[PDB]
């Protein structure tokens, strides 16, 4: 359980559907979510922020999400010189997911037999 | 025969609340608030004593005044205080000490419990009697047979019969 | 008696009239009411994606718009979001009758479109 | 629900739309008004089913949205109830069908008699399956439940819409083999009238049967009510 | 006290023209005993006719077997401001049953006279007949008979010169077996979808338009003047205790001579089928199973069938029912599972969907049966199916849930070996690719 | 008055109720909140949800408390094995065709169906077939 990240579908669409299960389950209160219906009628987030300086990396968010959207990536070397850099927004989380998707998918191909 | 939710630990909480000597304790106005040790300005604000009404979204009635003796259902709240947003993230910023302590913890079986709690603490309080639900139905559709009685269009007139 | 009410004579403020949230075809009638939140008003943002996405990067909306609808036999389709069901979304059953290539049924979970030429057409 | 009607909601079409035009004929209006007299005026909504049926023959075998609107305006009731009733009953067809409507029972007593054989013969000859219509708009095939002719199973009922309300015919054809139904269809096609009821006996009286759904095997056995009919009689009501 | 039943004499059969061999006009019916002494029977009195029907012990032929004498007395004997209605159930959408069709097509005068007698004996101001929509020629014959009776003064003001006033009207359905229920038929009559009401209230207390109304079967109504004319004592001469009288029987399936015949009650199935029907196609030994009461009652295997009689209180103790006394016969070359699955599909298409359990479980039962037919099911899933049948039974608004649940129940109870054999046998054609 | 308030027994509790009241209303006066889906206070009695089934003495079938009138001397039972069995079966029949839309459904968290399934339902499902797909409507 490492850096939280946002996953997409292979066509390119975000997995997160703003069911807010992750925010509800998070005992750290480190997740702030705002969402509305997209212009196409899709139910998508408008604000997706997780405070890494506040996130406890418990992975309960990864347990609660039923669409495998939020995942703690295998990245653990992400220390920053300033505290502000750790205030993760939707855009940086999506960047991290696009970066680390292949490794996370490979791990899920193993973890699926247990999860 | 006595049966009022008689299969739970609540009976053990019914008693030990009526213990002699322990049931005769009393304190004066603002006296308990002195023992609190909190800043004195806490008592300057106003508080609302009430029971929240049933939500329109659901037919549930457990968290309502109906099961009053079953669960503490009287809440004490404070006037909301100035709130704004974080310039860097946009999260809601506030400085209220009494922001959530009531809506999360303060629960009371009867209104008089909260009245005593406020009096011994010195919190100035407002009482708002919740509206009573009505169980008596309307004259129309009073019983299931009223959906199909003669009140819909009156007695059938036997004028279209053959030979009239 | 009981004359009809003229709805067209009602005056409508120009400023409020021009900021009604409308929608593309997508999953709903074109131009229907779109739900919006107060976020983005202070920054004067009237786009859903613009609230969180910055720059001219390809939006997820453009990505999904590049996938052609899928033709499947039958009347009800099952969507999982992946080849293996446990790796995607909960299974969804989507109606395929009255659907065409022009007017298919879009996935509420994944946004994928489907249609069938089995409803006598 | 029935065949050829996969939608319980309106669908737009140049043939069937909000602009559709329909009006009753004077004979149809008179017949409907006579039917209206069967119920009290304060319960004028009770005659909706026969009126819908009569409109169905009048239009030519199916009911359009405009027809439903006109019926509702005739009976002084909301169109929603009319739509509910139209979608509730099997005989009411909401889509354009052929001149002749062929309905086949699929119930198990009919199935055991070789119903699938008759269906297969109809499919092979007419060239269409259930829910389909011939390119010439002549025959419309549909599947039905038990039609109350199980002793003469298998059986088929064919509805005629070529002669309107006054010339409407609902004829039962029973005790059928593939040859029987094919010849019935051919006789209808050439313009003749196929004989009604069973093809090998008059009514439900004891006779042979269809063995395996392909051949009629006559059999002789005890038959009742073969004597002279009983004379009128009544007992002494007094005591 | 006779113990052997059957062999009903032609001179004792109620319907002399059940096959239409004779003339169908009013002159033939009147010459055949119908519309005879009608006025004087009416003048006897309401309670007199009630007592005569009660002595007969005649049961409701709709499918319940309720005593009609107590049934017809449930109407009030006073007046309160509402008119009294009589409605006759003439749908006959029960699979395997085609007797009321024959009654309405060939003997409409008897039915009309029974309607008049029932209206007199219960005080119904007017009468209504709810015939099945597909029965068009039967409806035309009924209308002709009604008009002919009106032409001779039998109906209307001063009925048959008795002082009472009676009216009869004709309605036809539009293809809904759900309309066969009492409240559902009343609902379709009112001009709504045939969605049944709940009891309480009762149609006699509150029926059509909120007025007292009794719904009756065609056969029960038709036999009444003959029972009144020939005597409740003569009617009770047949059958066992509480099961007196004759009955029309529809025999179908793999029968050498399928027929709709009238016969004395309590007759054995073997006698009723070997005689008057030519026996089983391929012989009695080729018999596999028989449903004796239409499609809603449990079926019986060859062991139960050989020895049991056609009676309400004999088939019930056999965990079955007389139903409509409609006979469906299946041989050894038949797929019983396919038959029950097709029955379930029919019920699924016929469910009105007003209440949750039936509406949502008809498709579930159909899919379970369909998977069973291909063998794509498991042993414990049979007990699962039985549990689901218990779930639906007695938990819905009307009895259609019971009508759908019962056939599969008896199917399992009497042929669980066949189902398990099929389930295992699919492994010889499905597991060979799994390895 | 001719006893406008009649008496019944619900789980051996005498409760005084007005005439014309239902068993649902009696149990409400008894302090029991029977699960229900179609009945409403301000609407006519529908009685199609089958979720108000209860047990009465001398009655072989569960009765529709949302619609069943209360008779004097009636006995009502609400915790018998058949009551829970019927409730669980009804919930199962509710959920077999219902689409798995809770993550995208807006009523999640205030869904009467969800809470009633949690309380009066089971935890597992034996339905593995294709559901019924329904097109949406514009109002
Ligand atoms: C699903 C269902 C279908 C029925 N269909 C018919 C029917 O087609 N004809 C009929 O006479 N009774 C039918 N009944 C029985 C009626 O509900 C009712 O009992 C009958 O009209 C009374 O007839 P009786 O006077 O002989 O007792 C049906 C009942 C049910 C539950
Ligand atoms: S990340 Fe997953 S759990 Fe969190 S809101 Fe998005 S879809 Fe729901
Ligand atoms: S890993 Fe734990 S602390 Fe971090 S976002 Fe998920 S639930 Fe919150
Ligand atoms: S059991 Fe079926 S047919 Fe009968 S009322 Fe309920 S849903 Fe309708
Ligand atoms: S089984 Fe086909 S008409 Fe009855
Ligand atoms: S409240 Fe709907 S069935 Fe009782």
């Amino acid at each position: 359980r490492g850096e939280h990240a946002l996953r997409r579908y292979p066509t390119g669409e975000e997995r997160c559907i703003a069911c807010k299960l992750c925010e509800a389950i998070c005992p750290a209160q480190a997740i702030t979510i705002e969402a509305e219906e997209r212009e196409d009628g899709s139910r998508r987030t408008t604000r997706y922020d997780i405070d890494m300086t506040k996130c406890i990396y418990c992975g309960f968010c990864q347990e609660a999400c039923p669409v495998d959207a939020i995942v703690e990536g295998p990245n653990f070397e992400f220390s920053t010189e300033t505290r502000e850099e750790l205030l993760y927004d939707k855009q940086k989380l999506l960047e991290n997911g696009d970066k680390w998707e292949t490794e996370i998918a490979t791990n899920l191909r193993t973890e699926s037999l247990y999860r | 025969e006595f049966a009022t939710a008689s299969a739970d630990y609540s009976i053990a909480m019914k008693k030990a609340a009526e213990i002699t000597g322990a049931a005769e304790s009393a304190m004066g106005p603002k006296e308990g608030g002195f023992t609190a040790g909190v800043p004195l300005d806490t008592f300057t604000r106003k508080a609302r004593i009430y029971a929240p009404a049933r939500t329109a979204s659901q037919s549930g009635l457990a968290r309502t005044v109906d099961f009053a003796t079953t669960t503490p259902a009287w809440k004490i709240e404070f006037e909301p205080t100035a709130k704004w947003q974080n310039p860097l993230m946009g999260w809601t910023s506030s400085a209220d000490p009494l922001e959530n302590v009531g809506r999360s913890a303060l629960v009371f079986y009867t209104k008089e419990e909260a009245m005593r709690f406020c009096e011994k603490l010195g919190w100035e309080y407002e009482v708002t009697e919740p509206n009573k639900r009505r169980t008596q139905r309307t004259k129309r559709y009073m019983q299931y047979g009223d959906n199909f009685g003669t009140k819909r269009a009156g007695v059938p007139d036997l004028s279209t019969l053959p030979s009239n | 008696v009981v004359p009809t009410f003229d709805w067209k004579k009602v005056p409508v403020p120009s400023t409020t009239a021009k900021d009604i949230p409308v929608t593309v075809k997508g999953a709903t009638p074109a131009g229907d009411l779109r739900a919006t939140s107060g976020l983005g008003l202070g920054d004067g943002i009237k786009n859903h994606t613009d609230k969180w996405l910055d720059g001219d990067k390809k939006s997820p909306m453009e990505y999904i718009n590049e996938v052609a609808p899928i033709k499947v036999k039958g009347l009800v389709v099952a969507s999982y979001g992946s080849d293996d069901p446990a790796l995607g979304c909960p299974v969804e059953y989507i109606n395929l009758k009255g659907t065409s290539l022009e007017n298919p049924a879009v996935c509420k979970y994944t946004g994928n479109r489907y249609y069938s030429d089995d409803w006598k057409g | 629900t029935n065949s050829t009607d996969i939608f319980n909601i309106h669908k737009d079409t140049p043939e069937n739309n909000a602009a559709t035009s329909f009006e009753f004929s004077e004979a149809t209006l008179k017949v409907v008004n006579d039917i209206i007299a069967r119920y009290p005026p304060n319960y004028k909504q009770s005659a909706i089913i026969p009126v819908l049926d009569v409109t169905q023959q009048e239009n030519g075998g199916w009911l359009s949205l405009a027809a439903m609107n006109r019926v509702a305006k005739l009976l002084d009731m909301a169109p929603i109830r009319v739509y509910e009733v139209a979608t509730f009953y099997t005989m009411f067809n909401r889509t354009k069908i052929g001149k002749y409507h062929v309905q086949i029972c699929g119930t198990t007593p009919c199935r055991l008699q070789g119903s699938q054989k008759i269906e297969e013969a109809i499919t092979k000859h007419l060239g269409i399956g259930i829910g389909q219509t011939t390119q010439d708009g002549l025959f419309t095939l549909g599947e039905m439940e038990c039609m109350g002719a199980c002793v003469n199973a298998p059986m088929v009922a064919i509805a005629d819409y070529t002669k309107g309300v006054s010339g409407f015919e609902y004829i039962y054809y029973e005790d059928l083999t593939p040859k029987d139904i094919v010849n019935i269809l051919d006789t209808i096609k050439k313009g003749g009238k196929p004989k009604p009821g069973s093809q090998y006996r008059l009514k439900a009286e004891p006779a042979g049967a269809v063995h395996g759904g392909e051949k009629w095997v006559p059999k002789d056995g005890e038959t009742t009510l073969t004597g002279a009919p009983r004379a009128p009689y009544c007992r002494d009501l007094n005591a | 006290a006779k113990t052997s039943f059957g062999g009903l004499k032609d001179e004792d059969r109620i319907f002399q023209n059940i096959y239409g061999r004779h003339d169908l006009s009013i002159k033939g019916a009147m010459s055949r005993g119908d519309w005879y002494m009608t006025k004087e029977i009416i003048g006897k009195g309401r309670d007199w006719i009630i007592d005569q029907m009660k002595k007969s012990g005649l049961r409701g032929r709709g499918g319940a077997g309720f005593p009609s004498g107590l049934k017809w007395s449930f109407m009030p004997k006073a007046s309160d401001g509402r008119p009294s209605y009589l409605v006759v159930n003439g749908d006959e959408s029960e699979p395997g049953t085609c007797k009321d069709r024959e009654i309405m097509r060939h003997e409409p005068h008897k039915l009309v006279e029974g309607c008049l007698m029932a209206g007199v004996a219960m005080g119904a101001r007017a009468g209504y007949i709810y015939i099945r929509g597909e029965f068009v020629q039967e409806r035309r014959a009924v209308e002709r008979a009604i008009s002919e009776a009106y032409a001779k003064g039998f109906l209307g003001k001063n009925a048959c010169g008795s002082g009472v006033d009676f009216d009869l009207m004709v309605h036809y359905g539009a293809g809904a077996y759900i309309c066969g229920e009492e409240t559902a038929l009343i609902e379709s009559l009112e001009g709504k979808q045939g969605k049944p009401r709940l009891k309480p209230p009762f149609p006699a207390g509150v029926g059509l338009y909120g007025c007292p109304t009794t719904v009756t079967n065609v056969e029960t109504v038709a036999v009444s003047p003959t029972i009144l004319r020939r005597g409740p004592e003569w009617f009770s001469s047949f059958g066992r205790k509480n099961n007196a009288g004759t009955k029309l029987f529809c025999i179908s399936g793999h029968v050498n001579r399928p027929v709709t015949v009238e016969e004395e009650m309590s007759i054995p199935l073997k006698e009723l089928i070997e005689r008057h029907a030519g026996g089983v196609r391929g012989g009695w030994d080729n018999l596999l199973a028989i449903i004796p009461g239409g499609s809603s009652v449990p079926l019986l295997p060859k062991k139960i069938c050989d020895g049991v009689l056609m009676d309400f209180d004999a088939l019930k103790e056999a965990q079955s029912g007389l139903g409509t006394a409609a006979v469906i016969v299946m041989d050894k070359s038949t797929d019983v599972i396919d038959a029950i699955a097709r029955l379930s599909y029919f019920y699924k298409h016929e469910s009105c969907g007003q209440c949750t359990p039936c509406r949502e479980g008809t498709g579930w039962l159909y899919d379970i049966m369909t998977r069973m037919k291909k063998g794509d099911a498991r042993l414990e899933e049979i007990d699962m199916l039985w549990e689901i049948t218990k779930q639906i039974e007695g938990h819905t608004i009307c009895a259609l849930g019971d009508a759908a649940a019962w056939p599969v129940q008896g199917l399992i109870r009497h042929f669980r070996g066949e189902m398990e054999e099929r389930i295992k046998s699919a492994g010889g054609k499905k597991k060979l690719a799994a390895t | 008055p001719p006893s406008d308030h009649l008496e019944v027994f619900v789980n051996e509790q005498p409760v005084k109720i007005p005439k014309g009241s239902s068993v649902l209303q009696a149990c409400d006066a008894a302090g029991i909140d029977i699960p229900r889906f179609c009945y409403h206070q301000r609407l006519s009695i529908a009685g199609n949800c089958r979720m108000c089934l209860v047990e009465v003495e001398k009655v072989p079938k569960p009765v529709a408390s949302c619609a069943m009138p209360a008779g004097p001397g009636m006995k009502i039972k609400t915790e018998t094995p058949m009551v829970k069995k019927a409730r669980e079966g009804v919930m199962e029949f509710l959920l077999i065709n219902h689409p798995l839309d809770c993550p995208i459904c807006d009523q999640g968290g205030e869904c009467d169906l969800q809470d009633q399934a949690m309380i009066f339902g089971s935890d597992r499902s034996r339905f593995v077939e294709a559901k019924r797909a329904v097109e949406d409507k514009n109002l």
